């Protein structure tokens, strides 16, 4: 049984609230989502808030994504969520990893045009 | 078949469900799956692809594929550091959320369920409209957790249930253009009727014309009862934003500003 | 213009809203109402009236007028003195329900939303089928509160999302069935997934063939695991009972029995 | 504002377990339901778990139906419900109140052919 399934579609959602409750309400925050990808793996990058929620509840922000292998720091440097991607990475995830295609968060942030992300990791790394 | 993989489920529309997923065509980047089964303009989430899923003896399972802005004007407006939103940019979602709306009554197309967690706001705060049917579904007053499934940006006619007609959206780019200001949303209804009434709390009880004679809660029942002043709930809102806001938040959809008319209107000076 | 007045909402159907209302032509006794917009047998709830609100150019309000019985197949089952159900009587209940059911496909018409909680239980245990969209969506074991719209009673066809034919209803009815002796629902799924695992902890997985290719969740991800025994969950279930049960509660819809035949079924001895 | 609207239809649903919350929730056992009519007046006779839940919980069993004027005893007593008609009785609702038409429970219940509630009633009256 699942579950943190739910707790997925929530940090996908963006849902702080849900995710929280769903979190103190007995979830869990490091489980595969049927889908097999955690939350804060598919959680709303750019929803600071719920990164910042799992993540400091008990949620490793080290994975990559079975298929991609990408990992949230990257997308966070995709969509420009600096927000995130800094939660993410105070909180532990290492801003110089790769994904099935070798890119580093930066790359995807230089790449998409993130002057921001991209001085937020060309620097600091 | 689909090379972009369900990441997660994030919604069940009508026609059927919607999920996350990595085009894997592309950077393994973020796109919105519709899978669905059968018998451009900037500000509008894109249709990436549409995949067939299986040609049968009468019904087609496809997979269309929209793309992703990882990030809601609800979580745009949450987020934002706080004295509030920028003034400027406002005028400009506002003014993009309006040319996408627009677009669509161009078409025949209407939205029905523009609420913010369907407004997307980009990185670069570049506005698209999208729909997820995935209903977040909320609880009220900390104490009164009363459960609903967030309708506050329904229109008063299709709240009353007597039309759902291209101005239904207009009146919701009110509610939330009223909340770009506001982050705090403008009409929290709980059941049908709450909001029916709070709407009218805000805006004021019209004469038995606007408000139809056969439609479910009859005029009457909502005593006259207030013409509160806009300024009350949308504070620091400049005098053509005071303007385009009632122009749209108006209760008779003809009477109501058009999409294509409220692009036009001064406050986008 | 309707003569019943509305006593109350009671669901929201897709077609739109269902209230219960006393119908004052008669003694004032409880009606359901379906209010609806455009542009007999026995086990059905009958249809008392169709109230024409107003025509116009394209679109007119109406107001089907339903029969009413106060008291669900749930408050029903809920209700009877601890050892449960008298046998006798589910046989006769659950062979009104197919008789009904089967009425129903004999027109064209799926029910495709069959809970017990639409299945009415008369004061004389006379059963009417019917359906009010109501939604009594639930939370999970105790300490364990999951929230769900109760989607316990979908088939797994509809579940997987690959049609909802005739025969969905008939998975229903076994479920239903099953639960008659139980008084417990057989399947609690909280998300569509769940439920759909579930059915197969208690059937068994099937093999590569009444399960679809391109459906939803793939076969193999609900690894072959269980072949689960009937009678370990609907207990003193005659034979011929475990077997009907069986019959409508079977994975292929074109292999799962019918409501026709499952009226001739040996059970109903 | 109502609330105790969701009451109602909860009553009328017959969802115990909701009104019961709803009402172990803070939710008026006594409001007009917006369309007038407070529950245990518009409760699903026949659920009895509900009528007891209520009456037993601050509910006024004595309620003339605005337009109508029929009792929830009558209702019970028409649909057959003699659960819930007695439960009424226990709670204080007086089983020989007269609806718009002039008509006991009883005479609605032995109009019916509903014995049962004909006979609890054709006594303890």
């Amino acid at each position: 049984e699942p579950s943190a399934d739910w707790l997925a579609t929530a940090a996908a959602r963006g849902r702080v609230e849900e995710v929280r409750a769903l979190l103190e309400a007995g979830a869990n925050p490091n489980a595969p989502n049927s889908y097999g990808r955690r939350p804060i793996q598919v959680m709303m990058m750019g929803s600071a808030r719920v990164a910042e929620l799992l993540l400091l509840h008990g949620a490793e922000p080290n994975c990559a994504d079975p298929a991609t292998l990408t990992r949230p720091v990257h997308d966070a440097a995709r969509e420009g969520f600096l927000d995130t991607l800094v939660v993410l990475h105070r909180a532990g995830a290492r801003l110089d990893v790769r994904d099935a295609w070798g890119r580093l968060p930066v790359d995807l942030a230089e790449e998409l045009g993130h002057r921001d992300v991209a001085r937020y990791l060309r620097a600091a790394a | 078949d689909q090379q972009y993989e369900c990441v997660a489920e994030i919604g069940e529309g009508a026609y059927g469900k919607v999920f996350k997923a990595r085009d894997l065509k592309n950077g393994g980047r973020f796109v919105a799956l519709k899978r669905v089964r059968v018998q451009e303009h900037p500000n509008v989430v894109r249709l990436f692809d549409v995949c067939t899923v299986s040609r049968t003896d009468r019904e087609t399972k496809l997979t269309l594929v929209f793309e992703h802005v990882d990030q809601d004007l609800t979580t745009y407006l949450d987020k934002v550091p706080e004295p509030g939103v920028p003034t400027e940019t406002i005028k400009d979602m506002m003014f993009q959320l309006l040319r996408g709306l627009d677009f669509l009554h161009s078409h025949r197309v209407v939205h029905r369920d523009l609420k913010p967690q369907n407004i997307l706001v980009t990185s670069s705060g570049q506005i698209k409209l999208a729909d997820f049917g995935l209903a977040r579904i909320y609880s009220f007053q900390m104490a009164l957790t009363s459960v609903v499934v967030t309708l506050w940006y329904r229109a008063p006619e299709v709240l009353l249930q007597s039309s759902y007609a291209t101005p239904v959206d207009l009146w919701s780019v009110g509610c939330i253009f009223a909340e770009m200001f506001r982050r705090k949303p403008l009409f929290r209804g709980s059941s049908d009727v709450d909001q029916l009434g709070k709407i009218l709390d805000v805006i004021g009880l019209p004469g038995e014309e606007d408000w139809p004679r056969d439609v479910a809660l009859p005029r009457q029942a909502f005593h006259s009862k207030s013409a509160q002043p806009i300024e009350k709930f949308v504070t620091d809102i400049d005098e053509l934003g005071k303007d385009l806001l009632l122009k749209c938040l108006t209760f008779n959809p003809a009477k109501r500003i058009s999409a294509y008319s409220a692009l036009s209107h001064p406050y986008f000076q």
